RNA sequence: CGAUGUCGGCUCAUCACAUCCUGGGGCUGAAGUAGGUCCCAAGGGUAUGGCUGUUCGCCAUUUAAAGUGGUACGCGAGCUGGGUUUAGAACGUCGUGAGACAGUUCGGUCCCUAUCUGCCGUGGGCGCUGGAGAACUGAGGGGGGCUGCUCCUAGUACGAGAGGACCGGAGUGGACGCAUCACUGGUGUUCGGGUUGUCAUGCCAAUGGCACUGCCCGGUAGCUAAAUGCGGAAGAGAUAAGUGCUGAAAGCAUCUAAGCACGAAACUUGCCCCGAGAUGAGUUCUCCCUGACCCUUUAAGGGUCCUGAAGGAACGUUGAAGACGACGACGUUGAUAGGCCGGGUGUGUAAGCGCAGCGAUGCGUUGAGCUAACCGGUACUAAUGAACCGUGAGGCUUAACCU
RNA sequence: AAUUCCUUGUCGGGUAAGUUCCGACCUGCACGAAUGGCGUAAUGAUGGCCAGGCUGUCUCCACCCGAGACUCAGUGAAAU
RNA sequence: ACACAGGUGGUCAGGUAGAGAAUACCAAGGCGCUUGAGAGAACUCGGGUGAAGGAACUAGGCAAAAUGGUGCCGUAACUUC
RNA sequence: AGGACCGAACCGACUAAUGUUGAAAAAUUAGCGGAUGACUUGUGGCUGGGGGUGAAAGGCCAAUCAAACCGGGAGAUAGCU
């Protein structure tokens, strides 16, 4: 449950450290991002010689949320902190090569397959 | 917020058509004392359903 | 086809074998027993009137008792009526059980919803609240404007205002029937149906495709 | 909208209700019959009758547990010394309400609530 | 609700071990990856238990290679394959939500041993 | 001009179509994809932000699209009061000056308990022609109609290649609406616990009052949403633009004049709800009432006695019903409410006593004690015998039967 | 610029995006030296802008506690 | 104008905690505010709490939330020192 | 020491909400400024209407102020209603 104005952490090593969501893409008056949903972000903080510099505007996929995901048995999985991986803006599949922290079984799709090839858990 | 023509006494009585009080409609008679009371209530002498209660 | 009259027992869940919880509503459907059959030659329409449950002997009135006595059936807690579907045939006193839904795959459940009393327009009609601060003077949850100006100088019919929400007939359509249990007289449908626990339901087969 | 909630509010806050039923339970234990309003009687049942059942089992922990509720030591003498062994077989229903008219001052539906023995 | 009580206890698994909050628990969970049905392990401190018969849950908090994770589990789900108690834990509350604010040495639960 | 409050924002709409999207179609300088332009179409849908008082606009990023207008440039007895436009003050400029400038800047009171219409709900009376209890048909009225993306068909058709379909089907989203509380949560001043200050219960121990529930930590039921189910459809009929078939007037041609077939989210139905005050007051089933006697200005007239049915109403215990009425359940041949019993749940291992410790404390008895609205039972308490209202066979005419 | 109409001047900084804000330029419509010019530490219930924290302001409201509102008894207005 | 939530000078000033005449709870002493009983709708007022987000609100962080004590460490530009 | 700092009494009145046929013809509640001074307050006195007084607002001068209140000229005058 990520919306506009929300500061997310960064899970990959693309260079960003703290980003802000500026749109939730995927529909009209769509309010929330979520489990594996694409957002548009701006970069509010970076490390000094990363691939992405401060104030860039690009896409990301949310990989962890504090709200959490619900499994089909009723079980929830809440994290402690919202996190995203910065995808490339035009043709996706992300920028960074490492992925930190765990991810969830709901990025098990085509594209984000790359993200779960990395990513030490789940 | 305030009226614009004075209402009549017709409309006034029409509004009061429902302000009527209903009668009791019949009040019940005690078993022992034989005196009258509201139903499900105790009598003035303090009986209820033919037995003596309060007794003040 | 016809439906049957149930009773909302409550909600539970049904763990599937592959570990998917299904929220079900349990509807006890006892023997609905036909008290009247209606034909075109006497009524203009083909329909059965069923009863269900049981009522006290001293609480059923003489009109009602004479009706069930003619039908040759025990008095139930109510009378309902189902329109018939042109090739169906029922007799008076015939009992109908939950076994009828052993093929149906998806039903529509009709009950009276829970009465929420005099509700304001934020609960009732999802109006959006005005500012909670920034100057606002005694108008936080109020409905705003209700119409235009000299043209029309009237509030139109069916303007959304506040009043009684709840406690009315609602039908939920296309619910997946999870189990039919003829032993315990139960019907487990997937989802929530209208009404508080113990409320009378009407479960028909789904008319949608 | 209230659905299944229990407990009258009685146009008081929670601490004034709590205090009021503590006094009024004390008065019903003391005098064995009091005249109150009909709603205050009907709530006084749910406060008073648990003290009688607590009194049916005499121990130091129940004396102190019925002195936290009720806060009077004469009252927890009559409970545990008189009323608890008085009922002792009566399973609930320690008290009856008898409707008795209306006040003069404000036309309130009064009622005499009393303990269910008063064989004296 | 003898209908619902009778109907739920037909689904309750019988061998659920006795655990209480504060306990380190390994929970083995069926994870399905296409055709292969794997069984993975989630070990952490029980921070919360809801007892409602069939609808009994319990929340397990792990600090997974980075940040912290809370899985709430339905106890009587067929997904939840095994529960085993690793380290019995001595706490005073019933819901240990304060541990959401503590890491490392502050989030340290004494052992129960009785 | 004995006052019709004037921008903009909010809330809440509503209509038009000169249509932004979705739907149908003709021409194309239409290969496909994407377009351009024109006809039809008003069902539903039709952004969030930076700046600015701004409408507007520019910009950022979305979207199927971010329509154009009317409605006192809709909406201040609905809100705001930033702007304009009172009284203070200053700048630039004008005037000798008082002052002045839709030039600028800072500060600056927005009342109203609704009588009538309207509208949203909700009842009482009477009617519907004997009374009453139910179930209905349905005249009519309202709600609902949005849509993306992915996959298959098919990398086929088309194209030199790049690229890339129509028609048809499956899945899964967004926004919206209905329901619900099983799950995840919120609340939960009525449950349990921790703890600070102080006061009291004689005192220790234990408790209670007050300090925003003193501050907190959890939490039952209920209510709830961020939670979970479901929905918008298929189909039919009559069509719009459009496309035709046969076919003359006009021995050809021609979709039209006779005749015939297609044809869209619009229209009538299909789906959901209200609904016989539908005074055109309908239908069906069932239940109850089968006495005498006077008077007259002899009428569907009035009165007296005897009867009082079916049923309703009142009263009481009340409810996941409720502003109040209303509606639903129960009233002892009874689980309607309270209590009680058992369970569950929540809190988290009470008090007393014993042991260890100098002591704070810790350990044992002990997952203990206490547990609200929950669940299953139980007549212990309260739901009283009765009284009250409602009657006594239901008009006239005509017709068809009285087998 | 409390002063600038044209004007949201132009360039730069901050912002994803800045008619406001800061720095600069100077074509000062219509600054300017005690109706003082320009600086100015401290001060200000002063004006404008930015950031950290914090939050029901808001997304989008939900529940609860109280006082009215509603019903009963008593008294009993007002504008028009 | 009222038996009006306003105004009105001086004097005395106990306990516990506290720096204190603040503040909390109390003593002496005085009061419960001259309409009550219910119910537990919308809406208004005064408050409590709130998932994820955290100024996106808005004319403007208005309002609310937050901060808050004592001791010790430590503390920049600028400055009339 | 200080028109010094924090902060009650005391003086004030910056913001918001309520109130706006009020509890009140200017207040209440929650925050807010000063709080040894150009402070604040009691009792008495003095200044008066084109006059007073004014750290200046056209403010204040008995709920009245770009000229008080009362009485009189006075039935001012009113090509206006």
């Amino acid at each position: 449950m990520i919306q506009e104005q929300t500061m997310l952490n960064v899970a990959d090593n693309s260079g960003a450290r703290r980003v802000m969501c500026i749109k939730v893409l995927g529909g009209s008056h769509r309010r929330y991002a979520g489990v594996g949903d694409i957002i548009k972000i701006t970069i509010k903080e970076a490390i000094p010689r990363g691939k992405v510099k401060k104030g860039d505007v690009l896409k990301a996929v949310v990989v962890r949320t504090k709200k959490g995901v619900r499994r089909p048995d009723g079980s929830v999985i809440r994290f402690d902190g919202n996190a995203c991986v910065l995808l490339n803006n035009n043709s996706e599949q992300p920028i960074g090569t490492r992925i930190f922290g765990p991810v969830t079984r709901e990025l098990r799709s085509e594209k984000f397959m790359k993200i779960i090839s990395l990513a030490p858990e789940v | 917020a305030v009226q614009q023509n004075k209402p009549t006494r017709s409309k006034r009585g029409m509004r009061r058509s429902h302000d009527a009080l209903t009668a009791v409609t019949s009040l019940s008679v005690d078993k022992t004392s034989g005196e009258k009371h509201l139903r499900h209530h105790i009598t003035a002498d303090g009986y209820y359903r033919g037995r003596k209660v309060i007794a003040k | 086809m016809i439906g049957l009259v149930g009773k909302k027992v409550g909600m539970t869940r049904i763990f599937t074998e592959d570990g998917v919880s299904i929220p079900v509503t349990v509807i006890e459907v006892e023997a609905n027993r036909v008290t009247q059959v209606k034909d075109l030659a006497n009524d203009g329409y083909r329909a059965i009137q069923v009863t269900t449950g049981a009522k006290k002997a001293n609480r059923v009135t003489k009109p009602e008792a004479g009706h069930f006595a003619k039908a040759g059936v025990e008095a139930g807690r109510g009378l309902w009526e189902f329109r018939l579907a042109e090739g169906e045939e029922f007799t008076v006193g015939q009992s109908i059980s939950v076994e009828l839904f052993a093929d149906v795959k998806k039903v529509d459940v009709t009950g009276t919803s829970k009465g929420k009393g005099f509700a304001g327009t934020v609960k009732r009609w999802n109006f959006r609240t005005q500012d909670a601060t920034h100057g606002n003077s005694l108008s936080h949850r109020v409905p705003g404007s209700i119409g235009q100006n000299q043209t029309p100088g009237k509030v139109f019919k069916g303007k959304k205002m506040a009043g009684q929400m709840g406690n009315e007939r609602v039908t939920v359509q296309s619910l997946d029937v999870v189990r039919v249990d003829a032993e315990r007289n139960l019907l487990l449908v997937k989802g929530a149906v209208p009404g508080a626990t113990g409320s009378d339901l009407i479960v028909k087969p789904a008319v949608k495709a | 909208m209230r659905h299944r909630k229990s407990g009258r509010q009685l146009n008081r806050n929670s601490s004034h209700r709590q205090a009021m039923f503590r006094n009024m339970a004390g008065s019903l234990v003391r005098h064995e019959i009091i005249k109150t309003t009909l709603p205050k009687a009907k709530e006084l049942r749910r406060v008073v009758e648990p003290l009688i059942t607590l009194a049916k089992t005499d121990s130091v922990a129940n004396r102190r547990l019925a002195f936290a509720r009720t806060r009077d030591n004469e009252i927890v003498a009559k409970l545990f010394n008189e009323l608890g062994p008085r009922f002792a077989s009566r399973a609930g229903g320690y008290t009856r309400i008898l409707k008795c008219g209306f006040r003069a001052g404000d036309n309130a539906p009064m009622a005499y609530i009393e303990l269910v023995d008063r064989s004296e | 609700s003898n209908i619902i009580k009778q109907l739920e206890q037909e689904q309750m698994k019988q061998d659920v071990p006795s655990f209480r909050p504060g306990d380190t628990v390994e929970v083995k969970v069926w994870v399905v990856e296409g055709s292969k049905k794997r069984l993975q392990a989630f070990e952490g401190v029980v921070i919360a238990i809801r007892n409602r018969g069939l609808h009994s849950a319990f929340t397990v908090r792990k600090i997974s290679n980075g940040e912290g994770v809370e899985r709430v589990f339905q106890t009587h789900s067929p997904v939840v394959d095994s529960i085993s108690v690793k380290r019995r834990g001595a706490v005073r509350k019933a819901k240990l939500y304060y541990l959401r604010e503590r890491t490392g040495k502050a989030a340290r639960i004494k052992e129960r041993l009785n």
